[PDB]
RNA sequence: UAGCUAGUAGGUGGGGUAACGGCUCACCUAGGCGACGAUCCCUAGCUGGUCUGAGAGGAUGACCAGCCACACUGGAACUGA
RNA sequence: CCCGCAGAAGAAGCACCGGCUAACUCCGUGCCAGCAGCCGCGGUAAUACGGAGGGUGCAAGCGUUAAUCGGAAUUACUGGGCGUAAAGCGCACGCAGGCGGUUUGUUAAGUCAGAUGUGAAAUCCCCGGGCUCAACCUGGGAACUGCAUCUGAUACUGGCAA
């Protein structure tokens, strides 16, 4: 039901996703419960590129929230690089 | 989107040398600078206050080669920034890339500087910047790429710039054809014949 | 510590029911004048004690009828 | 050193048995751009004579304004007949934001940054009188501290 | 003026009325010309102004002025009208748009060509 | 009927200054005494005193500097028909600090400068310039 | 547009609902709302916001987002969390 | 996005010029034709009609129309008036309502101070970052002037008692 996934903001051809925990039934860019970070696929050097609040994500997962595949890969990458 | 007409006609109508010619000759030897253009030029126009404000704004615009929409955006930004609105507007205009390359001397006029910038002769911080209105920041380095460093107009304009007065907020090496934007200029460094307050009032009407 | 209101009984002509009036002193949004405003409530009073003119403390509770959702707590200045 | 400015010139008339007689009136304002300003009203048969007489009359009867660095000490209100004027000090660089008569008087008196607005009738003569009156009935920290028996630091 | 009085009866705005009601807040309207004729202006003017009575697509019948020097307008011609009143001509509150559906551009114009629907001469 | 004694007091002060009277007298109350104390400490009147056991009369000795009246303008702000209350942030600046507004805060009546320094709001009795 | 309201306002009991309840029924009481605008008529999706304005305000509710209502017109239930 | 070829070669229009409002002369017409936001123009010298030259303002746009706010302090809370300009009921009594001389005590309702929760994100604003710049996108903050609760102050207003 409650999931953690990416909402696609930004401009044409330059995506910028917003990692938010939301009810699965809502629209992709629609109603969400909480924002837990961001992910810029076209990020350049010296830019964060990916910021995830691991504490809140852990809280929601413990409450039963699911993690979309891409968000899982982002979490893996973050915990592997740092 | 660019004024392609006679430049000395503008200089006469504003009644002042706007530096639209290279400076090899005198503007009095190139035109009748004392007479406004057109058939009824000898007339003595008793321009009103709105007239003087408009003439000042047009003088600054015709000095810098900036159209009205972009100039008004400049004014909005300057008024938004902290400090003094007129000095901020003149600071932005001086921070224009065309203006910078003209000041350092890789161009006889600002039209020639703009032509270089457009035709990709100029590099800021090592990258070719095509956009003429690009705002150079303090400590930026503006150098001419070699394939246009060979061009003779650069050399001739450099000699003319050495002939002219030198800016105090820019440091240039002609042999390397590179310059540094040391700091934002001030009203002490900007020509005191401009009256920015007229422009401020005009755009606040 | 329970959120309660304090008002004046306006009528007691119903069985196990009174209509109190809470008076609130509120600044007018536009003109800044402080204007008196009244809200009329129906209050459930078991034992039918409260008479017209009393000052009553009321607490909001679960619905008890179509229009009654406030219940009596105590009576202050029971003298009419 | 006195900057001078003509605000308005009008053609008034006086009906006589033989016809109409048209004369010209000129309102001018003079000032030293450093806190002294006066206005003059001059009447003549011709415009040059009228402006000359008005300039002389305004060069006389000047008054002193307590200017603080080219700006007003505090908001002032002025009124003469049906013209009511409001003047407020403003930060450096805003320029002089005022209508024509107020613009002329303040520019010649030396105020460089001020927010102004005229209510009621904008008849130039009364607007000039009202703004000059408001500029004159303005008190500075020095005089206010002296008047209340305090120090300027005590007044802040 | 008293605060209490304004509380009991707030300031009530004067309701603006439009000067071109037959347009119904539209920039232009199509109509079918019902009678082309000439009229006489109010004095201090003297001329023969060209006007047309038009039935609009929303049911209104209105008088519209035909500016310029020369019109091919006759009965049953479909024209486009816009707001704008001819001050010295009572009852006329609209203009016909020259260069629009059937109002042809006035011949032999070199200025205000966009205002009179005249193409650029070659 | 007299329904704003504070406004009456300010009106007597204004009229006495316009009529070049040495001193003015009015019926006393503790709010009036507090206001007169504030005016005296801010230097707008030369002195005040109270005379009387059962019906006290407040006498204010007014101040003139160069022939002209010291109080240039004084206007009641909060009035019975419209009470004015201001939070500490929105306390007014009268004549850009050259004058003083008398504010009644929870710790007594004081000037706007004193209330802003003490971090308090309150009712706005009057402006004095 | 100055009076509106008989399930109308409240109460006891039964039934009904996932849930309180005139939600419904029987009986009893004669109430309830209204000049702080009830009822009636006209217009209208609401908001974050957008434009303007020095501000207070005025107009406004396209796109984006939250909520509501509708699915040719009127009515009704079934399946199902 | 970068590199190479060719050659100024493929690329300037719209409105206006009597005052308000920046920018004026000639010719044609002659209360006609026509212009017009307002004032207004035209009856034989028209800077106001039509063309030309010149000029002014914007510029891949420029004008006209429609609509909202502003200017309009012209519904005035901020911020208006009522002898004669529009505007004090013929006059009085008076219910509801609005306002309340002075002192002390108590309460803490209005009022003020602090804290907590909330005031979705986006939007506006500030400091930065990324698209060659800008538009645009975006990190953080501030704001969301509000509401509710708790703890205090009691001057003023309100309640109560004398
Ligand atoms: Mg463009
Ligand atoms: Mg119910
Ligand atoms: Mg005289
Ligand atoms: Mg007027
Ligand atoms: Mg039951
Ligand atoms: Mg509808
Ligand atoms: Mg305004
Ligand atoms: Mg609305
Ligand atoms: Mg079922
Ligand atoms: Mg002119
Ligand atoms: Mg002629
Ligand atoms: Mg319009
Ligand atoms: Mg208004
Ligand atoms: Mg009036
Ligand atoms: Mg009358
Ligand atoms: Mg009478
Ligand atoms: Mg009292
Ligand atoms: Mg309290
Ligand atoms: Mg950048
Ligand atoms: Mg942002
Ligand atoms: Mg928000
Ligand atoms: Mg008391």
């Amino acid at each position: 039901m409650v999931t953690i996934r990416l909402a696609r903001h930004g401009a044409k051809k330059r995506p910028f996703y917003q990692v938010v925990v939301a009810d699965s039934r809502n629209a992709r860019n629609g109603r969400f419960i909480e924002r837990v970070g961001f992910f810029n696929p076209i990020a350049s050097e010296k830019e964060e590129g990916t910021r995830l609040d691991l504490d809140r994500i852990a809280h929601w997962v413990g409450q039963g929230a699911t993690i979309s595949d891409r968000v899982a890969a982002l979490i893996k990458e973050v915990n592997k690089a740092a | 989107a660019r004024y392609l007409g006679p430049k000395l006609k503008l200089s006469r109508r504003e009644g002042t040398d706007l530096f639209l010619k290279s400076g090899v000759r005198a503007i009095d030897t190139k035109c009748k600078i004392e007479q406004a253009p057109g058939q009824h030029g000898a007339r003595k126009p008793r321009l009103s206050d709105y007239g003087v404000q408009l003439r000042e704004k047009q003088k600054v615009r015709r000095i810098y080669g900036v159209l009205e929409r972009q100039f008004r955006n400049y004014y909005k930004e300057a008024a938004r920034l902290k400090g003094n609105t007129g000095e901020n507007l003149l600071a932005l205009l001086e921070g224009r890339l065309d203006n910078v390359v003209y000041r350092m001397g890789f161009g006889a006029t600002r039209a020639e500087a703009r032509q270089l910038v457009s035709h990709k002769a100029i590099m800021v911080n090592g990258r070719v910047v095509n956009i003429a209105s690009y705002q150079v920041s303090p400590n930026d380095v503006v150098s001419i790429r070699e394939k246009a460093k060979k061009q003779s107009r650069v050399k001739a304009a450099l000699e003319l710039a050495e002939q002219r007065e030198k800016p105090t907020w820019l440091e240039v090496d002609a042999g390397k054809m590179e310059g540094t934007f040391k700091r934002k200029p001030e009203r002490s460094d900007l020509s005191a014949d401009i009256n920015e307050h007229l422009i401020v009032e005009l755009y606040s009407k | 510590k329970i959120r309660t209101l304090q008002g004046r009984v306006v009528s007691d002509k119903m069985e196990k029911s009174i209509v109190v009036a809470i008076e609130r002193f509120v600044k007018h949004p536009i003109y800044g004048k402080f204007i008196k405003r009244t809200t009329k409530l129906h209050v459930h009073d078991e034992n039918n004690e409260c008479g017209i003119g009393d000052v009553v403390e009321i607490r909001e509770c679960r619905p008890l009828s179509k229009t009654k959702s406030w219940t009596l707590v105590r009576v202050v200045e029971k003298a009419v | 050193e006195l900057q001078e400015k003509l605000i308005a010139v009008n053609r008034v008339s006086k009906t006589v048995k033989g016809g109409r007689i048209f004369s010209f009136t000129a309102l001018t304002v003079v000032g030293d751009g450093n806190g002294r300003v006066g206005f003059g009203y001059g009447k003549a048969r011709e415009v040059p004579a009228a402006i000359q007489k008005a300039m002389e009359k305004a060069r006389r009867n000047m008054i002193n304004v307590a200017l603080n660095n080219g700006t007003l000490q505090h908001p002032v209100k002025g009124v003469h007949t049906g013209s009511r004027v409001f003047m407020q000090p403003a930060s450096e660089g805003t320029g002089i934001i005022a209508g024509g008569a107020m613009r002329a008087v303040l520019e010649v008196a030396g105020v460089h940054n001020v927010l102004a607005k005229a209510y009621g009738s904008t008849n130039p003569i009364n607007v000039v009188r009202a703004t000059i009156d408001g500029l004159e009935n303005m008190n500075s920290p020095e005089m206010v501290a002296a008047k209340r028996g305090k120090s300027v630091e005590e007044i802040l | 003026a008293t605060v209490n009085q304004l509380v009991r009866k707030p300031r009530a705005r004067k309701v603006a009325k439009s000067n071109v009601p037959a347009l119904e807040a539209c920039p232009q309207k199509r109509g079918v010309c019902t009678r082309v004729y000439t009229t006489t202006p109010k004095k201090p003017n003297s001329a023969l102004r060209k006007v047309c009575r038009v039935r609009l697509t929303n049911g209104f019948e209105v008088t519209s002025y035909i500016g310029g020097e020369g019109h091919n307008l006759q009965e049953h011609s479909v024209i486009l009208i816009r707001g704008g009143r001819v001050k010295d001509l009572p009852g006329v509150r609209y203009h016909t748009v020259r260069g629009a559906l059937d109002c042809s551009g006035v011949k032999d114009r070199k200025q205000a060509r966009s205002k009179y629907g005249v193409k650029r001469p070659k | 009927s007299m329904q704003d004694p504070i406004a009456d007091m300010l009106t007597r002060i204004r009229n006495g200054q316009a009529a070049n009277k040495a001193a003015v007298t009015m019926p006393s109350s503790k709010l009036k005494v507090a206001i007169a104390n504030v005016l005296k400490e801010e230097g707008f009147i030369e002195d005040f005193k109270v005379e009387g056991d059962t019906k006290p009369e407040l006498e204010l000795t007014l101040k003139y500097f160069q022939g002209k009246a010291v109080v240039e303008s004084i206007q009641r702000v909060s009035r019975p028909g419209l009470r004015i209350y201001k939070r500490k942030d929105e306390l007014p600046k009268v004549m850009a600090g050259l004058g003083i507004a008398v504010v009644s805060t929870s710790k007594g009546v004081m000037t706007d400068r004193a209330a802003r320094q003490a971090g308090l709001g309150g009712e706005i009795i009057c402006y004095v310039a």
